[PDB]
């Protein structure tokens, strides 16, 4: 053998499958074909069912010496994850998992309920995504949708059929005798129906309650027909307890038959003389098979294609005769003979959504078309974001609370007259107002019909003054204090800045990601006082967004609104949970280092005094933890010289 | 502890209002009981240039008829009227509309009887399929039109419009006074300010509703309901008329533990008023602080367990709010729904119970997923033995 | 007992099998496992990041990895 073809899945299905099942048979002597699973208990039920012998698992010793040095690998999906000792110029074939109107992938945005799984898978493989997936497209019309929705290079596009409905024919394969299913063989009904609805948005009664009510006279009219009534559900309406309670009752029913998915449905598709079908894909999987008459049961048509937005009309590039109620649809089942689809509207469809079939198209072909292909790659460039406070930059007095106690310092003293409450008490007043106006973000996000709970602190001191009644005068004179006071007591961690810098002169990007309150020419100026080059790089801060790294959403943000093309995204950072779980969470290499802080000694200084000494008391502190700081980890000191200075010193 | 409670909070209201011009303060039913006697205790010793009146009302009395021109979208939000659901006559109640009068309108409502519990995504599918109806939209704006005539007459009789008014109320979202805003408005045909003091509310300033807070800090401030529903008569349910006089329906109950209370609350308010501050807007301040993250933070405190916790509380049947509890009855949970049924505060309630019980909780806890105990078992400080 | 220099970037040898960790707590959560420095290899060291007590971790493109002498070794 001269070539090795793996291929993976998240279960025994699809068009890897039908590939790989096809290969073995009738590509034996120019390829060596093996099927990844997921685990060792996949293997084992694979093995039990067909037999064979060319299945291993992922990690294990056999799969870390195919996956090295392969040739291809097969998928269904974008992958969450590729085995990292895969080779480096291997072809990944995304043959994918059916066509339709919907949009996928990209395109779903921010607002997807999936946002951080595509994000994660993003992040973690953009260079396999790029450089070695060769995507299987049908149409030109599908193919356009999947460039448009996905990050492709239209350079590796595979034309062509879907193994999975041309493989299982009337003389292909088959890894099961399906009358070994059926309480009777298929010869045995006057007709065979499959029932295949989709997971709908939302209703009292499950999917299958609002769409079979009453599956006793729907045994009763099958019975009075012969016909054999397979109901076929998306996994995700597999969870109602009715359809379990309806699955039990029928076990041994001779006209109702629910499938069991253990089987490739798909393998059946030869067998099936009517569709029952609604807005899933398999619609065009079905029309691809040869699969001829159909029945559209769509009785929630306006709260499904009113709610989603399609790339193309449901009716148009549907077929099956309308049905909308349960009556009527018994009705059809008894008195209704369904023709075949049109000459023509088949035609129509079969042009829109597998037009390169007219191609002479085959399985060799496909084949062909893969292995001759050749891998033209780009090097891509690296991504890596910046924490600001404590990262990049820091305070001279350490501690957040300093600014404050500053801040109240020069209260009482500016001769403004205030409240004794907002005086003596400033730094917890301060920072309980933060927290509340943060509080009433959070819970305020219908009343806003927003997401993004940042505030500003512009928020916190209009919660101040409104609730003390406080003149402009006193207000602003406080916010100005605040600001200026952060803005003078910036320092640079320079080493962190020119690690920054030298990045960006490698040629990566760079760009700081920040949760704060303060506007952002306040956080530019405190970075021009850190490093003057620093008021040149890319900021995504959390007040002028409203999104946070805390809840992961400015990492979301920052995904879909660069245009994201990076090998490998990397963040630096203090916290162990906003620039650390969270980001990893999307697949964000994280660095996460300790913040500075005080020790024993500084610490009790510190809280041992009261509004007139806490300000020095935090300088003379900061100063102790610059020396020892100093001592240990610039100039190289050991731990009893380090000691004596120490001691000496403070 | 109810002094420190309730009377810093009045004394700050009614100096805050005097300052703001506010010639009457009004305080709204069941919550207002005890802040009202306490507002009247402090304005007689102070001396204050300042009106209180006591105005019958709450949020089933009201929010129904406030949908002037239209149904709030709150109402099918995590926290409208279809919040709480667990039987069918929970959701007909909620919906406003009759049990045939529903099902008329959502046939596909019939296969909603006996639901054990009506929360969760079912619930959010249920307030979508209410938003989505206009006959529902307008057959509950004819309902709230005909119940809005009983308390716009109210309002016309017991609110003098032509003053500079405010109201007086502890904790709350703000949504009740949006709703008692539109009353308002309804009610004088004009733009009418109504500010609202609360010890905190979470809404900022919307329209005409404007909200003075006392304390700003995230604090939940719920935690004092059971006092007030010490309160002589239940939560007022709606209006009727007599004597061509608009009424409050009042259903009452005992007065004992609201007697109690209102003697231990104007006894504090003198001897607070009599204590010699260098400044008295700071000393209230400054025993909210402590007094609210005292109670809130004390679950083993001996008096917030024998006497705060074991108060009664419908919540819908007259139970303690967080009392101890028995073995047998932690061997019958198996969720942390099933507890809460049990107490409002598991702290508080473990505190209060044996230290088998408490042994036994935390054995089935990490499995279960309740809450983790943090505290110790209350030990009494004063009256520490029976005195009998 | 710690290898690392004040002059970044700067080589080191792994002696033994080293993992890498994306947080200088080490903590399990942190460490990577999809790969680690194989032993007997050479890495570019780019930072040097201290714990509040005082101990070093030699970062590099992949994550932190430990900087006690028995570990790595300054090329
Ligand atoms: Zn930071």
């Amino acid at each position: 053998v001269d070539k090795t073809w793996l291929f993976g899945s998240y279960a025994w299905q699809g068009n890897p499958k039908a590939l790989f099942l096809y290969m073995l048979v009738n590509c034996k002597e120019t390829h060596e074909c093996w099927w990844v699973a997921d685990n060792e208990e996949s293997m084992k039920s694979i093995k039990k069912s067909t037999g064979l012998k060319n299945i291993t698992f992922t990690d294990s010793e056999k799969a870390k010496e195919l996956f090295p040095h392969a040739d291809v690998y097969v998928t269904e999906n974008f992958r969450e994850s590729y085995p990292v000792y895969m080779n480096e110029n291997i072809k990944v074939f995304n043959t994918w998992h059916g066509v339709g109107l919907k949009h996928i992938e990209l395109a779903l945005g921010m607002n997807s309920v999936l946002a951080e799984s595509i994000v994660r898978k993003y992040v973690r493989n953009y260079d396999i995504y790029k450089n070695n997936v060769l995507f299987l497209t049908t149409s030109q019309a599908m193919e356009d949708h999947f460039l448009e929705d996905m990050a492709i290079s239209k350079e590796l596009i595979i034309r062509g059929k879907y193994p999975r409905n041309a493989v299982y024919g009337p003389n292909g394969i088959h890894t099961y005798d399906i009358n070994t299913l059926l309480p009777k063989n298929k010869s045995q009904y006057s007709q065979t129906i499959l029932f295949c609805p989709t997971y709908r948005i939302g209703a009292i009664q499950g999917v299958l309650n609002s769409l079979l009510p009453d599956f006793a006279k729907l045994e009763e009219v099958c019975r009075h027909k012969n016909q054999l009534f397979i109901v076929k559900v998306h996994p995700f309406m597999k969870k109602d307890n009715y359809f379990a309670e309806m699955s039990e009752k029928y076990k041994d029913s001779e006209y109702i038959l629910f499938w069991n998915d253990d089987y490739d449905i798909y393998e059946a598709f030869n067998s099936i003389d009517l569709a029952i079908i609604d807005y899933s894909s398999i619609f065009y999987d079905l029309l691809d098979a040869g699969v001829e008459k159909f029945i559209r049961y769509v009785p929630d048509l306006d709260e499904y294609q009113n709610d989603l937005e399609l790339i193309g009309d449901y009716a148009d590039l549907t077929e099956g005769r309308i049905v909308k109620s349960f009556q009527q649809l018994l009705n059809c089942l008894d008195n209704a003979n369904i023709k075949i689809i049109s000459t023509k509207r088949k035609q129509y469809l079969m042009d829109y959504f597998f037009g390169f079939k007219k191609e002479n198209k085959s399985m060799e072909s496909l084949i062909a078309d893969v292995d001759n292909c050749q891998l033209q790659p780009k090097s891509l460039k690296e991504l890596h974001t910046f924490d600001i406070f404590d990262t990049l930059i820091r305070r001279s007095t350490l501690r957040p609370f300093s600014i404050f106690d500053y801040v109240r310092d020069k209260a009482k003293a500016s001769g403004i007259k205030f409240p004794l409450a907002l005086t003596e008490n400033w730094i917890n007043v301060r920072n309980r107002a933060e927290h509340d106006v943060r509080d009433i973000m959070r819970k305020t996000t219908f009343e806003r019909q927003s997401d993004k709970i940042e505030i500003t602190l512009d928020d916190i001191y209009t919660r101040l003054q409104k609730n003390l009644l406080l003149t402009d005068e006193q207000t602003d004179f406080l916010k100005q204090a605040e600001i200026e006071a952060e803005i003078a007591h910036v320092e640079p961690i320079q080493k962190r800045i020119n690690y920054l810098f030298s990045l960006k002169a490698k040629g990566h990007d760079v760009a700081m990601a920040s949760d704060m309150y303060l506007p952002e020419d306040v956080i530019y100026k405190m970075l021009d006082r850190a490093d003057t080059r620093l008021r040149e790089i890319p900021l995504y801060l959390s007040s002028t967004i409203g999104y946070q790294k805390s809840t992961g959403k400015l990492y979301q943000h920052i995904f879909f609104d660069l245009d994201y093309q990076y090998s490998r995204w990397t963040h630096y950072g203090d916290n162990k949970h906003a620039d650390g779980s969270v980001p990893r969470r999307l697949g964000i290499q994280t660095a996460v280092h300790d913040i500075d802080d005080f020790i024993p000694f500084e610490n009790a200084m510190v809280n041992a005094m009261d509004n007139y000494n806490r300000y020095p008391a935090y300088q003379l502190a900061t100063k102790m933890h610059r020396y020892r700081t100093q001592l240990v980890q610039e100039n190289g000191f050991g731990n009893t010289l380090f000691e004596t200075k120490y001691y000496n010193y403070a | 502890y109810v002094g420190a409670s309730f009377v810093p909070y009045i004394n700050w209201a009614i100096k805050d209002a005097i300052k703001r011009g506010y010639e009457t303060i009004y305080f709204i039913s069941r919550d207002g009981h005890f802040l009202k006697q306490i507002a009247d205790k402090i304005i007689e010793i102070r001396g204050y240039n300042v009106k209180t009146k006591y105005i019958y009302g709450s949020r089933k009395a009201w929010r129904l008829p406030s949908f002037i021109t239209k149904v709030d979208d709150e109402t099918f939000w995590q926290f409208g009227n279809f919040v709480g659901m667990d039987s069918f006559e929970d959701l007909v109640k909620a919906s406003y509309l009759s049990e045939s009068e529903l099902l008329s309108l959502f046939p596909e409502f019939e296969s909603l009887r006996h639901a054990k519990h009506l929360r969760g995504e079912i619930a959010e599918n249920i307030r979508k399929i209410f938003k989505n109806s206009p006959a529902y939209h307008e057959k509950v704006l004819a309902i709230a039109a005909e119940k809005r005539k009983m308390v716009r007459q109210y309002i016309q009789q017991e609110i003098n419009p032509k003053e500079k008014f405010a109201f007086v109320e502890f904790w709350g979202r703000g949504y009740t006074q949006d709703t008692f805003g539109r009353l308002l408005n309804d009610a004088f045909g004009k733009e009418v300010k109504n500010p609202f003091y609360y010890v905190r509310s979470f809404t900022d300033d919307m329209g005409t509703s404007v909200r003075h807070n006392f304390i700003l800090a995230p604090q939940n401030f719920s935690f004092f309901e059971p006092i007030f529903a010490q309160t002589p008569y239940d939560s007022i349910p709606d209006y009727y008329e007599e004597k061509g006089r608009i009424e409050p329906i009042i259903n009452h109950r005992d007065r004992s533990v609201s007697d109690l209370i209102s003697e231990g609350l104007l006894k504090f308010t003198e001897d607070y008023l009599a204590l010699n501050t260098q400044d008295e807007d700071y000393f209230d301040a400054a025993l909210s602080q402590f007094n609210y993250q005292y109670q809130l933070n004390t679950p083993n405190d001996q008096f917030i367990c024998n006497v705060f916790s074991e108060l009664k509380d419908n919540i819908g049947v007259e139970k303690p709010y967080a009392p101890a509890l028995t073995l047998k009855q932690l061997e019958s949970i198996t969720s942390k729904q099933e507890l809460d049924k049990l107490t409002q505060s598991i702290p508080i309630s473990l505190s209060k119970s044996d230290v088998k019980v408490i042994d036994y909780y935390n054995k089935i806890q990490k499995n279960y997923n309740l809450p983790a105990y943090n505290s110790t078992p209350m030990r009494k400080a004063y009256a520490v033995n029976p005195l009998e | 007992q710690y290898v690392w220099s004040t002059q970044v970037p700067f080589r080191v040898l792994s002696l033994k099998q080293n993992s890498f960790y994306l947080d200088v707590s080490f903590a399990e959560t942190t460490k990577r496992k999809d790969i680690f420095l194989k032993e007997l290899n050479e890495i570019d060291v780019i930072a040097v990041d201290w714990l509040k007590g005082g101990v070093p971790r030699l970062l590099t493109e992949h994550g932190y990895i430990t900087a006690h002498k028995d570990w790595v070794k300054k090329s």
